[PDB]
């Protein structure tokens, strides 16, 4: 965590310089805004190798919503609504369908008793 | 007559075979887990109650049974 | 009877097995702590901006909500001139420009 | 073990790398064009800082998300390919019963 804490830093020291810059450029000395620029590009290159350090990797609705302007935070939200809706979603289909199952199943039992053993052994497979 | 009833009593042994996973497979309900069951978002779900799910289960469970 | 349990093999329940707390199974239960609706004590989690302007907030600024993808298709270091840079932006004269707005 | 896709992501090294490469590119195009004209270097200038200040203000925004990115993603692709194979076996089940009646053959 610590890698993307000092690219953050790093990244709010350089937008910082393009603030200070466009505050300088506004309210225009050389050698403060060339020191800014160089600061600048200084930070650029530091961006360059702390991400490089760092590394981390519509579906890819993240990228949409920071392009567009949204917060990621309704999108994990909702990949969390989706993980336990889709949670009990299929448990319930394996639910309901054990119920077919065992319920259909003890009505072969109830139809005929000679079958009704091998159907037993249906019910114990795969255990 | 008598050749027609078994391609009959066949083509309805399919078609139970289809509809009968294929209520199931479109209508059922969720689980509670370990904390609730309802989503707060249910308009595409279209949970029906374990009553009338279950008795369902046991018409289209039974249809097959006469059938056969 | 034939095809009755021919393929003789314990296909087990699927191993991501729906049955289980699969959020406490993968351990994304903290994460649900963090974004969730509702908070762990009861109240709602919610007041989260439909943008992102907590962070903007964690900056300075007025940030009106306004690409990449595309540096992505087509990605070693560029180039620069620091002595033609600085003569060109050695210029910015006292006199003030257009019409903008410092809001 | 759940399978874990590699695709529908981008590292992010990839998306500061060339995006400081196109503002350096910014800089060199405009630097180049500025030169030549006699108030259209400000005000170009100042719409330069602010266009690569707003695409650095989402950098920020995806830089401060990212508090990995692979593995909270494969799950629900998991579960949503569960649901796809419930559903593929309905339509072989269709297709099954027009299969039969060609087999299938009263006599005057």
């Amino acid at each position: 965590q610590q890698e993307l804490a000092t690219t953050q830093d790093q990244v709010a020291s350089i937008i910082e310089s393009f603030v200070e810059l466009g505050v300088s450029i506004y309210d225009f000395t050389p050698e403060a805004t060339k020191g800014m620029i160089t600061n600048l590009q200084r930070n650029v290159d530091r961006l360059y190798k702390l991400n490089v350090r760092s590394n981390d990797p519509i579906p890819l609705e993240v990228v949409q919503y920071i392009e567009d302007g949204r917060n990621p935070d309704i999108y994990t939200r909702e990949f969390v609504e989706a993980i336990r809706r889709s949670n009990q979603y299929q448990r319930g289909k394996m639910h309901g369908l054990k119920q077919l199952r065992d319920s259909l199943a003890d009505k072969i039992v109830d139809e005929f008793p000679e079958l009704k053993e091998p159907v037993e052994d249906i019910i114990k497979r795969t255990s | 007559d008598r050749l027609t009833q078994l391609q009959i009593c066949l083509d309805q042994m399919t078609e139970q075979f289809c509809a009968t996973l294929n209520y199931i497979d479109k209508n059922h309900g969720f689980e509670r887990l370990t904390v609730n069951e309802p989503q707060m978002s249910d308009k595409h779900a279209t949970v029906v109650p374990p009553e009338e799910f279950s008795n369902t289960i046991d018409e289209l469970s039974t249809d097959i049974i006469l059938k056969t | 009877y034939y095809y009755y349990v021919d393929p003789e093999t314990t296909y087990t329940y699927q191993q991501p097995n729906p049955l289980q707390d699969l959020i406490s199974v993968y351990g994304l239960d903290d994460i649900s702590r963090q974004v969730a609706r509702t908070n762990l004590d009861g109240t709602k989690a919610v007041k989260l901006r439909k943008s992102y302007k907590n962070q903007i907030a964690d900056l300075s600024g007025k940030f009106s909500t306004i690409s990449e993808q595309q540096w992505r298709e087509q990605l070693q270091p560029p180039n620069f001139d620091w002595d033609l840079c600085s003569s060109v932006l050695s210029q910015f004269e006292r006199s003030y420009p257009s019409e903008f707005a410092n809001q | 073990a759940l399978p874990h896709v590699e695709i529908n992501q981008v590292s992010l090294a990839l998306v500061i790398r060339n995006l400081t490469v196109f503002t350096m590119k910014e800089l060199a195009q405009y630097m180049k064009t500025n030169v030549h004209t006699n108030s259209a270097k400000k005000i170009r200038f100042l719409q330069l800082i602010i266009f690569l200040r707003t695409q650095f203000l989402k950098l920020y925004v995806l830089v401060k998300w990212t508090r990995n990115f692979h593995v909270l993603i494969d799950l629900l692709n998991w579960f949503r390919t569960t649901n796809m194979n419930v559903n593929n076996c309905i339509w072989a089940l269709k297709s099954s019963l027009n299969s039969m009646t060609n087999a299938k053959l009263n006599v005057d």
